[PDB]
RNA sequence: UGUUUUUA
């Protein structure tokens, strides 16, 4: 593939350097149009700028603390952190969010990696060989209410069991109702004065509940679970203006009041280098 | 062989737009608007294609461009909800699908200076000014032919109106990634942007959801000659095309 | 060789060698040639 | 080879009518409704053919048939002026042309006695009760889905309501020259009359002029069995077909 | 490729593409056509 | 021919 063609002096009524940007078109003007050029080759395919490479590597999306301890005399196992629930979203960790939000619609198969790591901050004699259950709870399915509820049975729900310290890895096909996920939704659930803007179930990947299936030991062991998401077979539409200001909420384009200027003010005038 | 690309005529239905200072029309993503094909269709109901009774130019109430104007934003199909038969069909049907020919008009003398950015943003999800997880209320996102004036004050439950941040936390300079055209008064008096139907679904509710958002933003401020009225009218004219409606039904009631 | 029944199980597709920047760079109705007057 | 001519289904748009006691449908003057052809066309404007969004069954508010009911009259397209998208198009366009499938419904037991005359009268020019050269006022000739109840009292500027004289000075017995069907309760519970567009002009104003008039007239009075409610509901369901509209325009304002 | 002698060792069969809802929906002696009077 | 490539 040719990068630069050979081009000599130009004395022409065709002025490739003159155009009208008022047209909204970016004319493919080359160095060969402005200067005298030598022949060069690309030696480059552009493999790393493909959306599958750009959007298609693993990223931390969720981190959660859960405790394996005695469940006696506890009324809410979700809030005592015997299990925690995560409404699946890629909009909670901003670095990945910005990448996805370069586009309006994205259709990808997912590949999750869950890494559970234990810690016994208080007196412990040993490192317990805990097994975490990661349970996929799609909308409508009974969300677990107790750490050993009938829900965890997962007779129809997808579920993964893996040892703490070790990891789980499972693929998930594109689960969107539409032909693509909406990174942005300029609309409502219905025509209602108080209904939620932007937030829609078009992006309801589902939920993930995490428990340690082990019974309690005498010591408290804190398990920090980290969910990693990798997009595969990525298709992306409608490129957007990159995010400039920081986020405030999941699924909202909201930015903080009194936020700092993002355009990097010069030292000196417009003439400075 | 002589003629001109600045002199254009668009005839849709019984409506005709002419321009003598046109910049080359933009066709968003090089894709012309088309009826939904059977291979992409989900809804089984035979779609009403209303032809020339709706596929015509509706001119929107003019805006006044001053030296201190920040800009204006319209939502589609929202802006055309009160426009003739299109609006009626919009409210009588559960599902709607439409492309648009947007035509923005701002004429001035050869002594005038200023540049408008006319840009079409698909899924222009607005940001609340209250920050946090505060929602933008239905009434503010669906203003109608009035649109949103970005020079105005904020309202409780209303959107953020700092044109610099595109009302969404992105920078103004980058809007050029979206299908856009400038009205540079020295060059151009009319922008035109043909919008196809852009959605993740083949057809959608026209009332609850706005597919695209038209923004007209002064970049280079209006500089009028000495002794002139420090104002120019900006007139927006929109024509639906390849419009489809499905699931006819009792007229939908919306807020306000 | 794919070890699974599901398409979602497969690896990434690599690269779409098919580019066309024109849909973003030149989304114009009338054709504009480099060198020709943009407007006439 | 067995089956039935009493069991009928009419599907128009998203609407479906079924009947199990039908008398053979009447097609006025053996002519099915059709779009206006180019050889009969006068108006140069391309006609809006609204398809299935208007070409569907609109059921009219039911009437109560008593022993003392004289009859009811509807004007078309007047009766459908408030019906969905058809009504909107009717008011938004200068010119309109439409055929109709009228479906009149009156069910009873095998113990009931009575006969309705369901008749379609083109150019049913009503007579004033005041005689002389007194005109019938717009409001009375354009009642809408309410229609004219002939059992009612006379009104100043209103029509004459003696069903015997067909409101026009012709005798009731002769209405059978017009495309008609009886609902004879012993035989039939449903009349159906497919009306083509009938006018001296290829297309006409739908607001100022009523092309046809539907009359439902009890001939043999309702005789209910002993101990029964001395009433039967009569429901009229009308579907526009081959509907054309031309000259879209600001919505017309009519009296009332 | 099956790594075992036993049929029980194999993976699931995927999908039986052969449906026939008729045995449940239309378990009638005489044939009933959509449109024809159900009884005559 | 104020001509641009390719090959000895």
């Amino acid at each position: 593939t040719v990068a630069s063609i050979s081009s000599g002096p130009k004395h022409t009524q065709k002025v490739p350097i003159l155009t009208a940007n008022e047209t909204g078109a970016t004319m493919p003007v080359l160095p060969s149009d402005s200067i005298e050029t030598r022949t060069t080759y690309m030696h480059f395919n552009g493999s790393e700028t493909d959306v599958e490479c750009f959007l298609g590597r693993a990223a931390c999306v969720h981190v959660t603390e859960i405790q394996n301890k005695d469940a006696t005399g506890i009324d809410n196992h979700r809030e005592a952190k015997l299990f925690n629930d995560w409404k699946i979203n890629l909009s909670s960790l901003v670095q990945l969010r910005k990448k996805l939000e370069l586009f309006t619609y994205v259709r990808f198969d997912s590949e999750y990696t869950i890494l559970a790591t234990a810690s016994q901050p208080d007196s412990a004699n040993y490192s317990s060989n805990l097994v975490v259950q990661a349970m996929y709870v799609p909308p409508g399915a009974p969300n677990p209410k107790e750490w050993d509820d009938y829900t965890w049975q997962s007779a129809s729900n997808p579920s993964v069991f893996f040892k703490v310290g070790d990891t789980s890895r499972f693929s998930v096909p594109y689960v969107g109702l539409a032909s693509a996920y909406n990174c942005f939704y300029d609309g409502y659930s219905h025509d209602d004065a108080e209904t939620q803007y932007g937030i829609t179930v078009l992006n309801h990947m589902g939920s993930m509940a995490f428990r340690i299936v082990n019974e309690h030991d005498e010591h408290k062991t804190l398990v920090k679970i980290r969910v990693y998401h990798r997009a595969k077979h990525v298709e992306a539409w409608i490129p957007r203006a990159p995010r400039a200001l920081p986020y405030t909420s999941i699924g909202r384009t909201n930015y903080p009041k009194n936020t700092e200027p993002v355009i990097k003010k010069r030292k000196g005038d417009i003439k400075s280098y | 062989c002589g003629y001109s690309d600045r002199v254009q005529q668009i005839t849709l239905g019984n409506s005709t737009i002419t321009t003598q200072e046109a910049a080359n029309a933009v066709v968003c993503y090089a894709e012309w608007p088309e009826y939904l094909p059977d291979v992409d269709a989900s809804d089984v109901n035979k779609t009403s294609k209303p032809d020339t009774s709706v596929c015509r130019f509706y001119t929107l109430d003019s805006k006044t461009w001053t030296t201190g104007s920040k800009g204006w934003c319209w939502k589609l199909p929202d802006a055309l909800k009160d426009m003739g038969v299109f609006g009626q069909n919009m409210f009588f049907h559960s599902l709607g699908r439409s492309g648009y020919t947007v035509h923005v008009q701002c004429n001035a003398t050869k002594f005038h200076s200023g540049c408008l950015l006319v840009v079409v943003i698909p899924e222009h999800q607005l940001a609340s000014h209250e920050g946090g997880n505060v929602s933008v209320k239905y009434t503010f996102t669906h203003p109608g032919e009035r649109g949103i004036d970005l020079s105005s004050a904020n309202e409780v439950g209303g959107p953020v109106k700092d044109v610099i941040y595109n009302m969404n936390g992105t920078l103004l300079g980058n809007l050029l990634i979206f299908p856009h055209q400038f009205i540079n008064l020295r060059t151009n008096n009319t922008a035109t942007i043909v919008i196809p139907y852009i959605n993740s679904v083949p057809i959608d509710s026209m009332t609850r959801h706005n597919n695209v958002s038209l923004m007209v933003i002064p970049i280079a401020p209006l500089t009028v000659p000495t002794g002139a009225t420090p104002s120019l009218p900006i007139t927006v004219t929109i024509a639906p095309m390849c419009t489809e409606f499905s699931g006819i039904r009792s007229k939908s009631i919306v807020p306000q | 060789i794919n070890y699974y029944k599901d398409a979602a199980s497969t690896s990434s597709a690599g690269q779409s060698l098919s580019m066309d920047p024109s849909k973003f760079t030149e989304p114009v109705k009338d054709l504009m040639l480099k060198g020709a007057p943009a407007l006439n």
